[PDB]
């Protein structure tokens, strides 16, 4: 309902160009600055070497998601793999190898590791734990259902960014409910329970273990209608 | 709302409903043989450094077949590496906007190239990835209009209009 | 807020303007300012400032404070 | 726009019938005006009942407060050292010295100007050259202070003038 | 020598970022390879290199001729005898502490 | 800390309130009033004592 | 500019009645009455205790020049006043009365219930009483008779507890406030408490430029927020607010230059001001500790309540209505001269940002120079804290640099906290992990490496 | 020779130095000497707020400034003890052995978080 | 930039760039390597010389 | 993912995406056998009080297992 | 276009819940249905002034609260007014609400006691 073609000194559209680095809109016009523009312009990108280094580096094509149904390698002979972690628990895995690293090498470059403590305790304890470092504890990367052992053979991460799988009672599985589990753990909740389904958390009774799976994660048919998981 | 997989074949006679014009070759090389294709990739690596570097997950689809049978796509994307032929759910799909595609990335991605038609971005729910055509491209009127492409058939309010927020 | 009526008999200031504000405000602007020059030369006429820059008082001029003698 | 909006109706300020008798018992503990009276004072928080109770709620809830300040001031005293500050120590005759030069005057303890016999004592607000209250223990310990101060200076001096002397006698006796 | 300015800041730093993003990249990705580690040591020694460089550019067109027109001006001043003196090792620090500048108004 | 004690609405209700210092001085600024104006001055004043 | 006893009496005087006029904007509302009655009764007490104070002085020496008191305040230290069965030093109690009359007006603890109660002003009011004048005249009075202050043990112990309490209880208040201008209230109180506690330091130079800069980026904020609540229907609290950055483009920035620049966030005036106050400190208080916690606390706070507000009004959800927005969304209004708020607002907004700036370099070119351009202050008592600031050590260093750090981890907290489930959360946490990765392997090569 | 002399080593009497305008917290301390010439060319050469903010060598005020600075950091220094500050935090042991200040020494606690 | 403490605190003080004056290869032979050293020793003396003033300067002024 | 760098044995996600694939994962720390997850000496109760079926059958035959292994052991000694 | 008198009067706070739950100080005045449909129109407007609008909102969690409301609502309504069943589920919405009571709620200038109130004097005809 614009009336701009009735005055003639009204602002036009062409002007408006400058808050497109601000407001997203749909391509219009390559700007003689644009990367794209550069990229398609300069001859030295035409040479054979630069696009063989493209082709052949970065991330590489076999790795790229090619089908809706996908299924991981094996992890035992006779096994069932149910559930796997994608996106959530590569992140959290990097997340967790930064500590391979980070804590060697600030503690040999910190003049006062001293501080780095005295600072990290509460972030650790407040912040942090209840944050990335409990959630990656209660995380399952991996979840497979061993009929051998009627067991859940169930690969997660640990402190360090390594991976460790433990064979769990299937008996021993109760579903925990996000009311019953509420209050005693609010701030991991709060803070951290966003990327774990609070509507579906299972829970070994044998040890107390707290099995939380990715709201993202990726669950296969056949494994979650089978006679052992009903 | 539930991530179940559940394994799915190819009729084996797809329907080939969209095939980019531009983008006419075997793969990689043949697009460097021709020279307005190497233009385009040459822009279209801009969306490769924001796949990889920024973390978008998007794919530049350069052609397309329908399984029916199999309630699949069957889609042929072209990136920085080469073509990628992707195998999707026909619920797994869904529309979605310039807007929408372009705010799905939280840092700012470069300028865009005139190859891509900004008002038919598909995103894969299931593998959680945006997809663009190409704006050159030839459509097969028949294919689309297949009874299982219906939106009656594939049109679900709730996946279309609220699976896909940002906020 | 919309503007509603008021009444024409009560002495409001209420989004109240005067077509002759110009000249008003011209009349209450120079007369002001004559008053104003007064004022000043009435309160500079007994003003107290601290003494330049690179000039000390001689403690001996009648300028230094002086102090009752008994 | 696109409404010809009426004018402000009489509404927007409605009429209140008192429908309690306003007792003389409240007599000004309630803000009376022809629209919309109100009580005197605002209470916005009351979920909580009574002071009594509020004041208990206030003084648990800051607990958490009072904890978190008394880490902050853990850690910060578990991870630094007493610093070095005072008043100027270059300058002992002005603030400091001064209060101890009017405790030595009393100039307030002299004899009447015309010989009234009325000294400062002879007063409501009377002088008093022995008080050694109040300020005083503070200006004393801000003497202690730059006493302290210059003693470490000259001890520091002294340290190096040793070091030195001993720096040249070792080089000389080795001859 | 003239105070390092806000270009060889910024490319001590864009040096600095550029290794830091090069070795999340290798970290993130686990892309530690031979290849990579030369390549990296590699960019570490061009970059030293090109840090002298910008020191080396900036010192000597400055300074040179600034230098020889302060040395020239001070020659006729002076004398080249007074110093070639200064400049022979047997002069005395002591009493070089304690000669006066000719050209110092104080 | 899996729970928080200060992550509640009730913890942020009494930070938002001032920790309630209004509430308290409010309350005995009442009192005051009540037990001064009314009750002191206005009826054991000028109806009793005067 | 009062030159006698009687004057500042007088402006103190006006000040409360202007005040009180002020803030009964809408005298039709007597709702806002009630907190105008406050605040006249408020005034009232500091009046009545300043006149008291006067009376006492006048009685000591039967002198009403301010100047010449200040000449002539050292004269009379050793006497004391028979009142009723105690026998106070005759500085002890006149030096309470000032300070009680200044914490009164000076928003402090129990006094500072009138400060946040006085939103019920408009935008322009609130901007000018919340900054400066009301909030200013406590500092401003302090410093006229700062020879008083000097030997006063009752203040020497009461300014630095109550100025630090003060200002972590208006810090931690205005983290946890919606409303804007109770946000910008509570932040004003923190401020005030800050600059009272530097005025327990003893010098005077950080006091005035922590006023200047703190009334300067104060009012930029009361402006742009007085302009959001006008875009808002003369809602002020940021619950029912969000998106506003897109509507006003010019606020937004504005708003976020004044937060920067208020927050006491590093790298800035504010950071400066901050470092200078933590410098001055003395550790001869006997509540230490509580001191120190308390103003590191107050120090804290500023930032988490800026980024909040700035990011509810501006890069939020849309939680304001639906009217506020899509009434100004029609494609029809859509012109030349499309704007949120009014082109002359925007414009004295940044004029007055300009000269502010401009006003603050000069000011610390002449202070915090290494010449010292300033006047002479007419103190006799100069305290050696300007030897830090000239040379300190390393465990000021490593004080300052322990806060900083206390900063910066609340920064990172803010910045990656998920409060809310996303689409991006876990993006969110793979974005932060390649923050802290880079930021490790960049102070590893920037120092060592290169 | 002392840090606090001017070059010309002159005492400025009391009736000078309120000529100058001398800042009271400058007259506090005892480097009013070197402070009397920069204070006196700084007022014969006039400089910005945005210039002496931003000049390093003062500009022409170059030897002035140089004395001032030496007697300022002196004063600096000797008000806020700097010097043993930093020596014992440069090495507890080796200060603690050398006893060059027994006072300092005696309360000296580095403090776990700052390298033990 | 102008007031980089900040970072020299929370961040130490890093690698400066690389600031010299390479002044000295006017000259060339055996002095030249001896002023060097000359300088060197002078650079320590002044260290010297400035720690023993620092240390007993501190009494100049009564 | 990777610059400079050969994705030879990297997994296509083509052969992954086939269900029955001959892809099997070996993990650091995995315990495929639960030997010892069911010893336990000094019972406040029976062994069969404290431990069901499974747990006892697997722990029975663990015992049997490393008796078997010790007593091979046994003839060179 | 309630009169917003919660604050400006000397109410108790048995007094503001009854008005915050029923909008009346005797709500055992209001009838079986008129009472449920007023707790659960309270309870909603309670809910989406902090979940839907205030610090940070979550939409899945709101519907998801929304949902469960309205199922209790349900059971409310279809449930006896002499019903304990009925009674508890009054105290639970009513003890949720009050555990949502926030001092400093916003006050839309449509109500009669709004903050915005009174800011201007109308003259009439007269
Ligand atoms: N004169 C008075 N005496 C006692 N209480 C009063 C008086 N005026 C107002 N109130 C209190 O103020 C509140 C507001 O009453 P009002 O709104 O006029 O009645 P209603 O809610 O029936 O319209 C009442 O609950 C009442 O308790």
């Amino acid at each position: 309902g614009d009336i701009r073609h009735k005055f003639s000194n009204e602002i036009t559209d062409d002007d408006y160009d400058y808050q497109r680095a601000m407001h997203v809109k749909p391509p219009k016009e390559e700007s003689l600055f644009q990367l794209t523009n550069i990229l398609s312009s300069v001859p030295v990108f035409k040479t054979r070497f630069f696009l063989d280094f493209i082709a052949r580096n970065l991330d590489t094509n076999s790795a790229v998601s090619t089908s809706d149904f996908v299924a991981p390698p094996r992890v035992h002979e006779n096994s069932f793999f149910v559930y796997h972690s994608r996106e959530l628990g590569n992140v959290i895995r990097k997340y967790r190898s930064l500590e391979s690293i980070v804590l060697p090498g600030a503690l040999l470059t910190f003049t006062y590791p001293l501080f780095a403590a005295f600072v990290a305790i509460p972030s650790y304890y407040f912040m942090f734990n209840a944050k990335i470092y409990e959630m990656s504890r209660r995380f399952v990367v991996r979840m497979d259902v061993l009929p051998h052992l009627e067991m859940i053979s169930v690969q997660r991460i640990g402190a360090f960014g390594i991976l460790y799988t433990k064979l769990h009672r299937i008996q021993d599985l109760e579903y925990v409910p996000f009311d019953q589990v509420k209050e005693q753990e609010n701030y991991l909740w709060a803070i951290g329970g966003h990327g774990v389904d609070n509507q579906l958390i299972f829970k070994d009774r044998s040890t107390g273990e707290f099995f939380y799976f990715e709201r993202q994660g990726v669950w296969d048919a056949k494994g979650l209608n089978h006679p052992l998981l009903n | 709302y539930y991530n179940i997989m559940r394994q799915v074949s190819l009729d084996s006679n797809p329907i080939v409903l969209y095939q980019s014009s531009t983008f006419t070759g075997n793969g990689l090389q043949e697009f460097y043989e021709n020279a307005d294709a190497l233009t385009k990739y040459l822009k279209l690596v801009p969306f490769f450094l924001e796949k990889n570097l920024y973390d978008h997950p998007k794919q530049f689809v350069i052609k397309m077949e329908f399984h029916p049978q199999n309630k699949v796509l069957s889609l042929d994307c072209l990136t920085h590496q080469g073509v990628l032929k992707k195998t999707v759910n026909l619920e797994n799909l869904i529309p979605v906007p310039y807007e929408d595609y372009v705010q799905f990335c939280r840092r700012k991605l470069f300028n865009a190239p005139l190859f891509l038609d900004t008002e038919m971005i598909y995103f894969n729910t299931f593998q959680n990835e945006f997809y663009v055509f190409d704006k050159n491209a030839k459509w097969n009127e028949e294919g689309i209009n297949h009874p299982e492409l219906d939106i009656s058939k594939l049109y679900n309010e709730k996946a279309w209009f609220d699976s896909l927020r940002i906020i | 807020f919309q503007k509603y009526p008021i009444p024409r008999y009560l002495h409001v200031g209420q989004w109240i303007v005067n077509k002759n504000w110009k000249w008003n405000t011209f009349h209450m602007f120079f007369p002001t300012a004559i008053l104003c020059f007064m004022v000043w030369r009435n309160s500079m006429i007994s003003t107290a400032k601290p003494p330049n820059y690179g000039e000390y008082v001689d403690p001996q001029s009648p300028v230094a404070p002086k102090a009752i003698k008994y | 726009h696109g409404w010809d909006r009426p004018d402000v109706p009489l509404s927007f300020n409605p009429l209140y019938v008192h429908k309690r008798e306003l007792s003389i018992f409240d007599t000004n503990m309630w803000m009376y005006d022809q629209v919309y009276p109100e009580y005197v004072i605002s209470y916005n928080e009351i979920h909580l009942v009574d002071q009594w109770k509020g004041l208990k709620e206030s003084f648990s809830q800051s607990a958490y407060w009072w904890a978190m300040m008394a880490m902050v001031f853990g850690f910060y005293f578990i991870n630094t050292t007493p610093r070095q500050l005072g008043i100027d120590t270059n300058d002992l005759k002005g603030f400091l010295g001064e209060y101890y030069g009017q405790y030595k005057k009393r100039s307030g303890i002299r004899s009447n100007f015309l010989g009234l016999d009325v000294t400062g004592e002879n007063s409501i607000i009377q002088p008093n050259y022995d008080r050694k209250n109040g300020i005083r223990d503070v200006i004393d310990s801000l003497n202690a202070d730059a006493g302290k101060r210059k003693l470490i200076n000259l001890e520091a001096k002294n340290f190096i003038e040793r070091v030195e002397k001993e720096c040249e006698q070792r080089i000389l006796k080795k001859g | 020598p003239l105070p390092l300015g806000i270009l060889t800041y910024g490319l001590k730093y864009a040096f600095a970022g550029v290794d830091a993003a090069l070795l999340t990249y290798f970290w993130r990705n686990w892309n530690f390879n031979v290849r990579t580690i030369g390549l990296l040591g590699g960019l570490v020694g061009i970059q030293m290199a090109t840090l002298h460089i910008p020191n080396l550019v900036n010192e000597v067109v400055i300074q040179t001729p600034r230098r020889r027109a302060l040395a020239k001006k001070y020659i006729s001043a002076y004398g080249p005898q007074f110093f070639h003196d200064i400049v022979n090792p047997k002069y005395d620090i002591e009493h070089l502490r304690h000669l006066q500048n000719k050209l110092n108004p104080y | 800390m899996l729970k928080n004690k200060l992550i509640k609405f009730k913890f942020f209700r009494f930070v938002q309130s001032g920790f309630y210092v209004d509430f308290i001085f409010k309350k005995f600024s009442e009192m005051f009033i009540r037990n001064i104006f009314i009750y002191s001055s206005i009826f054991f004043g000028e109806k009793f004592m005067i | 500019s009062s030159g006698n006893f009687i004057v500042l009496f007088l402006g103190w005087e006006l000040i409360g009645l202007t005040s009180f006029f002020l803030i009964n904007f809408w005298s039709t509302r007597v709702g806002t009455l009630k907190a105008a009655f406050k605040a006249f009764s408020f005034n009232k007490l500091s009046d009545l205790f300043l006149f008291f104070a006067i009376l006492i002085i006048f009685s000591t020496t039967y002198n009403l020049d301010i100047l010449s008191f200040n000449n002539q305040i050292y004269l009379y230290e050793s006497y004391n006043i028979d009142m009723f069965y105690w026998s106070i030093n005759l500085i002890e109690i006149i030096s309470f009365f000032f300070i009680s009359c200044a914490f009164i007006k000076s928003a402090q603890f129990g006094a500072h219930i009138w400060l946040p109660d006085s939103m019920e002003a408009p935008v322009p009011a609130s901007a000018l009483i919340h900054s400066a004048t009301l909030v200013s005249a406590g500092i401003y009075l302090l410093l006229r008779l700062s020879p008083l202050f000097e030997l006063s043990k009752y203040a020497y112990f009461i300014l630095p507890l109550i100025g630090s309490v003060t200002a972590f209880y208006g810090g931690l208040v205005s983290a946890f406030q919606s409303d804007t201008k109770k946000t910008l209230a509570y932040s004003t109180i923190s401020h005030c408490g800050f600059l009272m506690v530097s005025y327990s330091t003893g010098v005077l130079e950080f006091v005035i430029l922590y006023l200047y800069v703190h009334g300067f980026f104060k009012a930029a904020t009361f402006l742009c927020v007085g302009n959001v609540n006008r875009f808002n229907r003369n809602i002020q609290d940021f619950k029912r607010m969000g998106g506003f950055y897109k509507y006003l483009p010019f606020e937004c920035l504005a708003s976020f230059v004044c937060m920067i620049n208020l927050s006491g966030l590093p790298l800035t005036l504010g950071f400066y001001i901050k470092h200078l106050l933590f410098i001055g400190l003395v550790e001869s208080y006997t509540l230490y500790p509580l001191i120190f916690s308390s103003l590191i606390l107050g120090a804290i706070a500023g930032v988490f309540y800026s980024y909040r507000l700035f990011y509810s009004i501006f890069f939020d959800t849309k939680k304001g209505k639906k009217a506020i927005y899509l009434q100004a969304s029609r494609i029809i209004l859509n012109s030349k001269f499309y704007s949120n708020t009014s082109l002359a607002s925007n414009l004295s907004i940044t004029f007055l940002v300009l000269i502010s700036y401009t006003v603050i370099l000069y000011l610390y070119c002449t202070t915090l120079n290494n010449y010292y351009s300033l006047s002479d202050l007419k103190s006799i008592y100069i305290n050696n804290a300007y030897s830090y600031f000239y040379k300190p050590d390393y465990n000021f260093l490593n004080a300052v640099s322990i806060l900083n750090w206390f900063v910066i981890i609340l920064l990172i907290s803010v910045i990656y906290l998920n409060w809310r489930w996303s689409y991006y959360y876990t993006k969110s946490i793979d974005s932060l992990s390649k923050f802290i990765l880079f930021s490790f392997f960049f102070f590893i090569f920037s120092k060592y490496i290169l | 020779g002392a840090w606090n002399e001017n070059q010309q080593h002159y005492k400025y009497s009391k009736e000078e130095i309120e000529a100058y305008q001398v800042p009271m917290r400058i007259k506090a301390g005892p480097c009013v000497d070197t402070y009397i010439p920069l204070k006196k060319c700084f007022q014969e050469n006039p400089t910005s707020f945005a210039a002496k903010m931003l000049d390093g060598r003062k500009g022409k005020c170059a030897k002035e400034f140089k004395y001032y600075n030496t007697c300022l950091n002196h004063w600096q220094t000797y008000e806020n003890n700097s010097h043993v500050t930093n020596a014992y935090w440069a090495d507890t042991s080796k200060a603690n052995a050398d006893g060059i200040s027994n006072t300092y020494g005696g309360s000296f606690r580095k403090g776990l978080a700052w390298l033990n | 930039y102008l007031e980089p403490s900040y970072f020299h605190e929370t961040f130490g003080h890093m690698s400066q760039p690389p600031k010299y004056d390479l002044i000295d290869s006017n000259i060339n032979g055996v002095e030249k390597k001896l002023n060097k050293q000359i300088l060197h020793r002078e650079h320590n003396e002044h260290k010297l010389d400035g720690f023993v003033s620092m240390f007993k300067g501190s009494d100049v002024a009564k | 993912s990777g610059l400079l760098r050969n994705f030879e044995k990297l997994v296509c996600q083509s052969q992954l995406s086939k269900a029955g694939h001959k892809l099997l994962l070996r993990s650091p720390n995995s315990t495929l056998h639960p030997t010892a997850f069911y010893y336990k000496r000094n019972s406040s109760q029976r062994l069969a009080n404290e431990m069901d079926v499974f747990q006892l059958g697997l722990a029975a035959a663990a015992l049997t297992r490393q008796a078997n292994n010790y007593a091979q052991l046994l003839d060179q000694v | 276009m309630s009169k917003a008198y919660y604050f400006v009067k000397n109410f108790s706070w048995a007094e503001v819940s009854n008005l915050l739950c029923y909008g009346t100080k005797y709500p055992t005045v209001l009838n079986h249905q008129q009472k449920v449909t007023r707790l659960y129109r309270a309870t909603l407007r309670r809910v989406y002034a902090h979940q839907v609008e205030g610090y940070k909102t979550d939409f899945k969690q709101y519907n998801e609260n929304i949902t469960d409301i309205g199922k209790d609502f349900n059971k409310m309504l279809a449930l006896k007014p002499e019903s304990l069943e009925l009674q508890a589920y009054f105290k639970k919405y009513e003890d949720l609400q009050e555990e949502l009571f926030d001092p400093a709620m916003i006050i839309d200038e449509s109500r009669p006691y709004a903050a915005s109130s009174g800011r201007y004097y109308i003259f009439d005809d007269y």
